């Protein structure tokens, strides 16, 4: 309906990313000023978050150029997890340093081309304040800690954090020697206290049938099925449906009742101890498995029905299409026991020792569930940085680190791409000077003393906004990993160049 | 009333040409810059190219109203420079107003840009051969590879998807005159894999229905069964329940289904092909049961897709399953079962080497944006070698055949003077609007880098020298590997000349009011 | 219940007059300036000559209303022209409308109209040169230099006689109206446009492919064509529907039961003689099953004017129903040919038994090139078939305009008073048709008009301004050639709307 | 930028701050009674703080933080809910001064944490140690609080048995924690307040059941949470009526189904069931309901959701929410059930004695007129909160707005010692402090600076001196006529209020 030209069209781009980058600025890192969230459209109840993520999702955008901001944020939170703030701001501070060209006489591509090459500079960089660390298993466990504690602070949970970081590093250890989380299960679960939390080692199914069936296995047999009971998962032993009669309504009832009881005998043909079903188990087959010597776990999760499946040695029915002849699990020991006031099931002598639960106790159903997301953001970085065992000199000592490495790239230089390599490393640069406000501490004596250190050629001092001050970096309880790192400066670019390139914004609102 | 006379109403017209025009030459060449369209759900999508920008955009204008209609032809034969004659046809008017202050009327102009258009197409001829053959025009493909695709999804060669979509065309062209149409060829795109997942299908590609995977999966012979009668007993299209009063007839049901299975099995086995398409279906149960005896069927199949099937067979479709021999039945000349996805169920393909009237690329991909993207790369892929196939020329496009038949053009304007005059010095600076506003999109300079290439127009003719079409330091058009059909640069010159004269025709700028609603 | 009444409401009429004849002004040739004008129906329309938006223009006075009427007139008589009637009205009017305010508000100004009318018509047809069809040419190379003269105005090159000596055939065999309804030419894809075929009956632009369109077959030597205005598809007669189950055999049944009523359709005028199917409405893919089995030929898809011209041609008729209908609903032709022409595929009839659709088939292959002939070829049609009618030809070019300007020059000086003051306006306004073909040759119109009038004043010959070829000249010996009586209804067809508008100047309305 | 963010939260803390306004003059017992209208246009009187947030705030982001401060307050002491506002204004005062100063947001947040520790530091010292295991040490200083109270005329009354219920659910010397999760306010229709008692069981609401036994010994506790009859058609009942023959169709269901739960129940073995409302239970069947009373099992049918939750932890008589979990283990063991129709009209299910964790205590409150009875309720809440916070905190402090200057004084030089660029911001918090017994002496009657100056004086002299005293209206000691206040009462008003002004610092 409207048409925007290019330089009309940037400032509204401009001025969507900005206001955008102001929110996810003060948010930022440990000591970082909070955001309000307010639900628009419907009500105006309020919650309050330290998380970037959050920002966007629960209050939107219309403007073009700040939805592309929303689709970029979104790919860090699974893949990489920790970053989703840290990209954002930066994004931001690019097409902030794009606007002096574009009014100077320069062209969008110009300022585009040059930040391409830029890009690989920065990365070259990235690998050099990179120093391997975690090869041994001292070092490992060290390596991993310092990632973890970074995402929960910046993320909302600051409180009862370390509790959470000694669990979270210890369930990575395990593994060796391969990333996963297909055997690390997280649940969270209400009950228990916010100080306590607790690890079992092998799996855990919080899901409960009470005291009236059994639940004391020694030497058990795992069968893993999806077994419908209404739901009526194939292998009928039931009825069709029909209407000739006016009560008929009542052998409906009696036909789902053998259907019942004929596959709770099909299953017992396995000759188990342990039946684990993802579906319901009606309050009929119910006592006919308590009476066989058979456990029941009804309503089990579809993420850890599958998971458990693969850890103890099972193997899954699918859909009940293996009634008699699929493989089972096995475990040494099965216990209830009481942790917190819940009652749980353990499953303890898992085949492949790799498996491991998070269990995460909460008092305040506000900080459990913002808790279960924070922590999930930490172990997708964990498992990344089995991959490769390096951190980067976290803090602002690394962003310091690629705007150098790009300041002398850019007095080389004298062409088209020169114009942008300086603006590259200014936007770089900016973001330790919202790390310095995030302190509380004066942006200016900070940043130019960072800056003097990389030139000569250091990053065993970064910025501590835990201090206030200028101090040593040697792997602390502030540095930040590679992982998490590389792919943030890659999607913050990328981002933007897109933004600069499109300028064509037909808005028919 | 409101009235906008004789004057008035071309200086209107003149507004919204510009201003279109602008929004397209700030998306020239792939130094291009993107374009966002944001629609009225709010929903936002990239691409790229006249023709489809357009063509979402609600018309506010006149001018506008006309440009989608001759965005569309340029995007049908030659499927590129689409956004290229929109900028020549606003350009061309935006001089024809400084010519109109000046004291010339729109009817002199008018009339010499259609002579202006013609000694430019002279011009064009002389630059570049105008003879290749098909296995030697591959070069110049190679070189307009480059260029799509990396200005759309990638911004790099992609050798990979080139090639499929080279092929695909040729196979068309030798059943028939050497020519192709845009309907004998397309791109379908189902999500799966990855942008370099490809294939190069001969015929079309239909979805292979499987009830699980754990039933067996098998093909065999060359030939396709096209039905729509039953392959099995039907379910055709709608709800069905069981409809059965006894036990009886439930029992009854069940080994009436295993007859029906095996004999029609047996009856296309007989006449030839054992791979069934058929339009109707029947409930899992059924289905899972014919897997199991072997010989898989093909169930639920729409109603279009059973139509693309024997276009490109070039067969018929039995109305009865009485009624079948093998002449009845379409001919491939190869099916095989191929995995579609990465993670995902198999697909039917049907190739055919017997007769094509439909030659799909199967294109993977991802995400919805980064799939539109990329089938936009092959859309335009498909189109300039079907200017190839019909009569064999290139032309060094991009800035060099422009400012070469620009200058030209110019000249004789002082050869001839009289009434063409005006005409043919407004054609010569629109041609070189082309190059520049290529050079204002990119990084560079438009004026400095203009000069620099008109420079090497009188030092020499016909040149591969050109202005940078790949953001470099150098400036040529054989390494910046950019080329166009000659075609196709010569129906740009057609197109934009065109508007101006659809502008002209009537006198009729009288309105109620109504004139773009 | 309004009433107004005066001599400014006289004013008021003309001045309404103005604004019509703007919208129609130069449309002469193929330039002027023009503006799109699309509807509130969402619909985008232009045409090629600027009367026919006109007439679609609703106008709020009565006055300017008869001069909507009188385009109604001349477009259904001759059928061109239509525009020049608007102008000299008009432009009469406008050097009236300060003579009104002078005193010439009374009523004498009709008599003074009539005399001028009168006298112009007897002098246009005296002139004019009586030639016979076999005087010492072939009827066809009369009509070859009068189909020309469209022709070269837009924009075709050399092919221009070619195409002339062709589009000429087609109307000879069928003469019997001064339209061009039952001729028409029909535009074609791809092929050669240093040639274009003169077909002999009705053709169909394109039939969609179909599941089995080459299993068709393509070529009879006695097709018997059943005009259908139905369907069949799977929308038209289902395929899909519910069934009781109990039994496999009760879902094979359904749409068993189904194909065989799409079959009845074919069938039943197939025995009554069809082989050949024609239908403007979409036809399927179930339902082309059928067809390519049987070996009997069908179309879908094809215009709905074009389906009705091979109704005269061929002397089929109408159906509403495709069931036991007799084969006298039924034509012929001796031949039936499909061949694919571009990307388009093209069925031809011909060998037509009555043949009273014959029609020129111009290929070009493109949109720019097509839609300028086309627009040539409509007016070339128009000339060469009114030239059968009315035998004087005349030259054209606003030529003897200007002589009907001088020769009433002579007159005023005899005839008196407040009569001749009218004549003198008469005068000025025969001379703005020419005007505007001085603005689209691209000259100075007031400069060229000048010089035509001193060779009507050294010769009275036929000089006049030429579109035809973009300069000034004699008009008869550039073949410039157009029939007497197109300008004998325009003058008269001017004159009758004229008079009515200067006398109204008391207009009651009623908005109830 | 964070211009943005600058200029909404001063707009922010000056609404907060006029909200606040009118709680100062409303603080104590000397406190001035706030006329409110409501968006529904009825004029409201009320003097305690809490209320005349909640009833209607204005739509700002830190107005909204009072609510969810005084709510917070509520369930952790219970008491200074008043106060809690005044404090947190108070502070948000103090923080204009440091923003303009230069003093970043992240600063006075973190300093604002610091300064509640070492707050806490300076009030223990002042404390003095009570016994919790003993009945009279508690009582004093619940007594001290009541006066103090709004409501007071049977507190007198009322104090000695909030005691009583208190002191049977402290078990060890560490007196346990003692929350309202143990201690169950119940009223009843009828009766005195010296005919008010604490149950050893719990007493329930309502008794329906005249068919059913009026006294059963060595019972069991039964709980149903499922039907007595087959589902809902378009009444609670599966019967419904359309034709003669419909309710026929459907009665061939519900006799059968009626039969074999009245039964299931009986052989598994109880003789006191809790059943729900015919609204919160999708069935129930009087048919069902006459024979499950005959049989001699003695019934309460209706009560809340609310009431069920309560039990299940507090008498150990878990969910039954299925045929399948009746099993013993889910069942109590009650000593006695018994209707008692005495000591105030209407009827009441009693159950005395039961085996319960933890330790469970009712209070049936009770008065002559509607207004008494809801004058006691008032008067044990008050009275039991201040118990709780006590057994918690073992020490005692000072009432009367003493220990307020008292801390300030102290935070004041520790402040300019330690130094930093944080001191003025710890400093100015003890300016904060300075308001509220300053508020207080206003409505005591007396030039309000005038005061404070004093007892600060006071204070660093001598230190443990004079407060603001009730009868004078101004200075005098407060350790001639004790004014007390819980150690957790102080600790709470101080800790959240610093929570809050936390918050809206860091909101953005």
């Amino acid at each position: 309906a409207d048409e925007e030209r290019a330089e009309t069209a940037r400032l509204t781009s401009f001025i969507g990313a900005i206001a955008i980058g102001d929110l996810v600025k003060s948010t930022l890192g440990p000591k970082g000023m909070d955001k309000i969230l307010l639900s628009s459209g419907r009500d105006a109840s309020l919650m309050v978050t330290n998380d970037g993520a959050t920002i966007l999702k629960n209050i939107g955008v219309d403007n073009p150029a700040a939805k592309v901001l929303v689709d970029m944020s979104r790919v860090q939170d699974d893949e990489v997890g920790d970053g989703t703030t840290s990209v954002t701001v930066l994004a931001a501070e690019l097409l902030r340093e794009a606007e002096s060209l574009i009014a100077k006489k320069i062209h969008p591509q110009t300022i585009i081309a040059g930040w391409r090459e830029a890009t690989k500079a920065a990365r070259e960089a990235l690998l050099s304040s990179a120093v391997d660390h975690g090869s041994d298993e001292v070092k490992f466990r060290q390596d991993l800690m310092n990632i973890a504690g970074t995402t929960l602070s910046s993320k909302l949970l600051t409180h009862h954090k370390d509790h959470f970081t000694k669990l979270a590093v210890e369930a990575v250890l395990r593994l060796k020697g391969s990333g996963n989380l297909e055997a690390i299960h997280i649940i969270k679960k209400l009950g228990g206290s916010l100080a306590d939390s607790y690890l079992d080692e092998g799996f855990l199914l919080d899901k409960k049938i009470g005291v009236n069936q059994p639940k004391r296995i020694e030497n058990a047999k795992i069968l893993i099925a999806n077994t419908g009971m209404d739901t009526d998962k194939i292998k009928i032993f039931g009825s069709r449906v029909r209407v000739d009669s006016t009560a008929k309504v009542a052998e409906i009832e009696h036909a789902e009742k053998e259907k019942m009881k004929e596959k709770v005998e099909r299953i017992l043909k396995h000759g188990i101890n342990c039946f684990i079903n993802r579906q319901l188990i009606y309050n009929y087959p119910e006592q006919l498995f308590g009476a066989a010597g058979v456990m029941a776990i009804e309503h089990a999760d579809f993420a850890g029905v599958e998971r458990l499946a693969l850890v103890t040695g099972g193997e899954i029915a699918s859909t009940f299409d293996h009634p008699e002849l699929v493989k089972l699990g096995s475990c040494k020991l099965i216990e209830e026991v009481m942790i917190g006031e819940d009652k749980l099931i353990h499953f303890s002598g898992v085949a492949l020792g790799e498996a491991c639960t998070i269990v995460l106790r909460g008092a305040t159903q506000q900080i459990l569930d913002e808790a279960e997301r924070s922590l999930h953001d930490a172990l997708c970085v964990l498992a990344q940085t089995v991959k490769d065992s390096r951190t980067v000199y976290g803090g602002g000592c690394s962003e310091m680190l690629m705007a150098h490495a790009v300041t002398q790239l850019a007095n080389r230089t004298p062409g088209k791409e020169a114009v942008a390599m300086e603006s590259y490393a200014k936007a770089l640069r900016m973001l330790p000077t919202i790390i310095a406000d995030n302190a509380g501490y004066d942006s200016a004596d900070l940043v130019a003393q960072l800056r003097a250190a990389h030139s000569e050629g250091n990053t065993t001092a970064g910025l501590d906004m835990r201090e206030g001050t200028i101090g040593d970096m040697a792997i602390l309880g502030i540095t930040e990993s590679f992982q998490v790192k590389r792919q943030v400066l890659l999607s913050a670019a990328e981002a933007a160049e897109v933004i600069l390139r499109v300028d064509n914004i037909i808005k028919a609102a | 009333k409101s009235r906008l006379m004789g004057l008035e109403a071309l200086k209107s017209h003149i507004m919204a040409a510009k201003a279109v025009a602008n929004t397209m030459r700030t998306s020239l060449g792939p130094n291009g810059l993107d374009k966002m369209m944001v629609d009225k759900d709010g929903d936002v999508t990239v691409t790229n190219d006249g023709a489809t920008i357009l063509s979402m955009m609600d018309v506010d204008h006149q001018i506008a109203k006309l440009m989608v209609e001759l965005s569309k032809s340029q995007d049908d034969e030659i499927g590129d420079g689409t956004t290229g004659v929109v900028v020549l046809a606003g350009a061309l008017l935006e001089e024809a107003e400084q010519l109109l202050d000046r004291g010339i009327h729109p009817i002199r102009i008018a009339d010499g840009y259609e002579q202006a258009a013609r000694v430019a197409i002279e011009h064009l001829d002389k630059i570049s051969d105008s003879v290749l053959v098909d296995i030697k025009d591959t070069e110049p493909l190679i070189q307009t590879a480059k260029t799509t695709l990396g200005s759309k999804v990638v911004n790099s060669c992609h050798r990979q998807m080139a090639e499929i979509a080279v092929n695909a065309v040729l196979t068309v062209a030798d059943m028939e005159r050497r020519d192709v149409d845009f309907e004998l060829i397309k791109v379908e795109g189902k999500v799966g894999g990855r942008l370099e997942d490809t294939k190069l299908i001969k015929g079309v590609i239909v979805d292979k229905d499987f009830s699980h995977p754990q039933m067996p999966k098998k093909v065999e012979d060359a030939k396709i069964a096209i039905l729509t009668c039953p392959f099995e007993p039907p379910k055709p299209k709608t709800k069905h329940k069981l409809d059965v009063t006894s036990v009886e007839d439930y029992k009854a049901l069940q080994k009436y289904e295993k007859e029906k299975f095996e004999e029609m099995i047996q009856q296309i086995k007989e006449t030839g092909a054992n791979l069934a398409i058929c339009q109707w279906g029947f409930d899992d149960e059924a289905n899972h049961l014919l897997l199991q005896n072997n010989l898989p069927a093909v169930r639920w199949v729409g109603g279009p897709e059973i139509e693309l099937i024997a276009i490109a067979t070039g067969g018929r479709i039995v109305p009865r399953f009485s009624e079948l021999t093998a002449e009845k039945l379409g001919f491939a000349g190869l099916v095989q079962e191929i995995s579609f996805g990465t993670t995902k169920d198999k697909m039917l393909v049907i190739e055919q080497c017997k007769n094509s009237r439909a030659v799909t690329i199967f294109i993977r991909g991802g995400n919805k944006m980064i799939i539109e993207e990329a089938k936009r790369s092959l859309h335009d892929a498909l189109c300039v070698i079907r200017n190839l196939i019909r009569d064999n020329r290139v032309v060094y496009g991009g800035g060099a055949a422009e400012i070469s038949c620009a200058l030209a053009v110019s000249q004789e304007a002082d050869k001839c003077p009289t009434l063409e005059q005006y005409a043919m010095r407004a054609f010569a600076d629109a041609l070189e609007v082309i190059p520049m506003a290529l050079s204002e999109n990119s990084g560079m300079n438009p004026i400095q880098t203009m000069t620099e290439v008109r420079a090497r127009q009188v030092k020499e003719m016909n040149p591969a020298l050109g202005i940078d079409c790949l953001h470099k330091g150098t400036n040529d058009m054989k390494q910046q590997h950019v080329i166009e059909t000659l075609i196709g640069k010569k129906q740009q010159i057609s197109l934009a000349t065109q508007m101006v004269r659809m502008i002209l025709k009537i006198d009729d700028i009288r309105k109620p009011g109504e004139s773009e609603e | 219940t309004d009433s107004s009444q005066g001599i400014p409401q006289l004013v008021s009429n003309i001045s309404a007059c103005q604004v019509i004849a703007e919208a129609v002004r130069t449309t002469l040739g193929p330039r002027g300036m023009d503006k799109l004008i699309v509807d509130g129906r969402g619909k985008a329309t232009i045409s090629n000559d600027g009367a026919t938006i006109l007439k679609l223009l609703d106008v709020v006075h009565p006055a300017a209303k008869t001069l909507v009427d009188i385009a109604k007139s001349q477009d259904a008589e001759v059928g061109d022209g239509t525009t020049s009637v608007t102008l000299l009205a008009a432009e009469f009017l406008k050097q009236v409308k300060p003579y009104v305010e002078e005193g010439l508000h009374p009523q004498i100004i009709i008599r003074a109209f009539r005399t001028a009318t009168q006298l112009a018509v007897n002098k246009i047809k005296e002139i004019a040169v009586t030639v016979k069809k076999a005087d010492k040419v072939e009827q066809r190379k009369l009509l070859e230099k009068c189909a020309m003269t469209a022709l070269s105005s837009k924009l075709i090159s050399q092919q221009k006689a070619f195409f002339a000596k062709m589009v000429v055939d087609a109307v000879m065999m069928l003469d019997d109206l001064l339209q061009l309804k039952m001729i028409g030419i029909k535009k074609v894809q791809g092929g050669a446009l240093e040639d274009s075929q003169l077909v002999a009956g009705v053709a169909f632009k394109k039939t969609f492919s179909y599941a089995g369109f080459e299993m068709q077959p393509k070529k009879y030597h006695n097709p018997k064509i059943a005009l259908l205005n139905v369907e069949l598809e799977l929308k038209a007669e289902k395929d899909n529907a519910e069934i009781r189950v109990h039994t496999v055999e009760d879902y094979q049944a359904i749409v068993d039961a189904e194909w065989n009523i799409l079959y009845d359709k074919l069938e039943k005028i197939h025995h009554s003689g069809a082989k050949v199917v024609l239908s403007k409405l979409p036809i399927g893919d179930v339902a082309t099953q059928y067809f390519a089995d049987r070996d009997m030929f069908c179309a879908g898809r094809v215009p709905e004017e074009d389906l009705k011209r091979t109704m005269m041609a061929c002397g089929g008729s109408i159906q509403t129903s495709v069931n036991a209908l007799s084969a006298d609903v039924l034509g012929r032709c001796q031949v039936f040919e499909e061949t694919q022409i571009g990307g388009e595929r093209y069925n031809f009839f011909t060998g037509c038994p009555k043949a009273k659709t014959c029609t020129f088939i111009l290929r070009g292959g493109a949109e720019q090139f097509m839609e300028e002939t086309e627009r040539s070829l409509h007016d070339a049609i128009m000339i060469v078939r009114r030239a059968i009618k009315n035998d004087s030809v005349v030259a054209g070019g606003g030529a003897i305009e200007m002589e009907l300007s001088k020769y009433l020059r002579d007159y005023s000086r005899t005839i008196p008073g407040k009569q001749q003051l009218l004549i003198g306006a008469y005068a000025k306004a025969l001379e703005i048709i020419p005007r505007q073909l001085c603005d689209n040759a691209g000259f100075d119109a007031t400069n060229i008009l000048n010089k035509l009038r001193a060779r009507h004043a050294q010769g009275g010959t036929w000089y006049g301004v030429d579109i035809n070829n973009e300069d000034i000249a004699d008009n008869f010996e550039a073949f410039v050639w157009e029939p007497a009586m197109v300008r004998i209804n325009a003058l008269t067809a001017a004159s009758e709307a004229a008079c009515l508008i200067v006398s109204v100047d008391e207009t009651i309305k009623n908005p109830r | 930028d964070r211009d943005k963010p600058a200029q909404i939260r001063f707009s922010n803390i000056s609404a907060a701050k006029a909200v606040a306004d009118a709680i100062r003059t409303s603080l104590g017992p000397k406190g001035m009674d706030k006329m409110i209208q409501d968006g529904k246009g009825d004029v409201t009187i009320t003097n305690d703080g809490a209320t005349i947030l909640k009833q209607m705030q204005v739509l700002h982001p830190a107005a909204r933080m009072l609510v969810e401060l005084s709510k917070a307050q509520d369930i952790e002491a219970g008491d200074g809910t008043t106060s809690v506002v005044i404090i947190a204004g108070s502070l948000l005062d103090s923080c204009t001064k440091l923003l303009q100063k230069g003093i970043h947001p992240t600063i006075i947040s973190e300093s604002f944490q610091k300064a509640l520790e070492k707050g806490i530091e300076i009030l223990t010292d002042m404390s003095r140690p009570v016994e919790l295991s003993d009945r009279e040490t508690l009582l004093n200083s619940a007594t001290t609080s009541l006066n103090s109270k709004v409501v007071s005329q049977y507190s007198s009354l009322l104090s000695p048995m909030s005691v009583n219920a208190v002191m049977k659910v402290i078990d060890p010397a560490t007196a346990t924690s003692v929350d309202l999760r143990d201690i169950k306010i119940v009223k009843k229709l009828g009766g005195t307040i010296d005919d008010c008692e604490l149950v050893e069981g719990l007493v329930l609401t309502q008794k329906v059941s005249n068919s059913g036994i009026t006294r059963v010994e060595k019972a069991k506790i039964g709980l149903i949470q499922f039907c007595l009859s087959a589902p809902k058609t378009d009444m609670d009942n599966q019967i419904v009526v359309s034709d003669y023959a419909q309710m026929d169709r459907v009665l061939r269901e519900e006799r059968a189904y009626i039969l074999n739960l009245v039964k299931q129940i009986k052989k598994t073995g109880c003789n006191v069931l809790l059943i729900q409302k015919s609204i919160l239970r999708d069935a129930l069947s009087d048919l069902a309901l006459h024979f499950l009373n005959k049989m001699k099992i003695m019934v309460i049918k209706d009560i809340e959701r609310e009431d069920i939750e309560f039990i299940c932890k507090t008498i150990g008589t878990k969910p039954v929410a299925h045929i399948d979990q009746f099993t013993a283990d889910m069942l109590g063991s009650a000593e006695l059930a018994e209707e008692v129709n005495l000591n105030g009209s209407g009827k009441l299910l009693k159950i005395t004695g039961c085996a319960s964790p933890g330790k469970t205590v009712t209070i049936v409150v009770r008065g002559s007129n509607k207004l008494v009875i809801e004058e006691a309720e008032r008067s044990i809440h008050d009275a039991l909160c201040v118990i709780r916070c006590l057994v918690k905190k073992r020490a005692l402090i000072a009432g009367g707005g003493a220990p307020e200057i008292e801390l300030a004084l102290r935070l004041t030089e520790y402040s300019r010692t330690l130094s930093g660029m944080e001191s003025y911001c710890v400093r100015a918090f003890a300016d904060a402090m300075e308001v509220i017994p300053s508020t207080l002496a206003e409505n005591a009657g007396l030039n309000p600076i005038s005061t404070v100056t004093e007892l600060r004086n006071r204070h660093a002299q001598g230190e443990k001196t004079a407060g603001i005293n009730v009868r004078k209206g101004g200075i005098s000691n407060i350790l001639e006529e004790l004014v007390v206040q819980p150690l957790l009462v102080s600790v709470s008003a101080l800790t959240l209020a610093t929570e809050t002004v936390r918050s809206i610092l860091k909101i953005d």
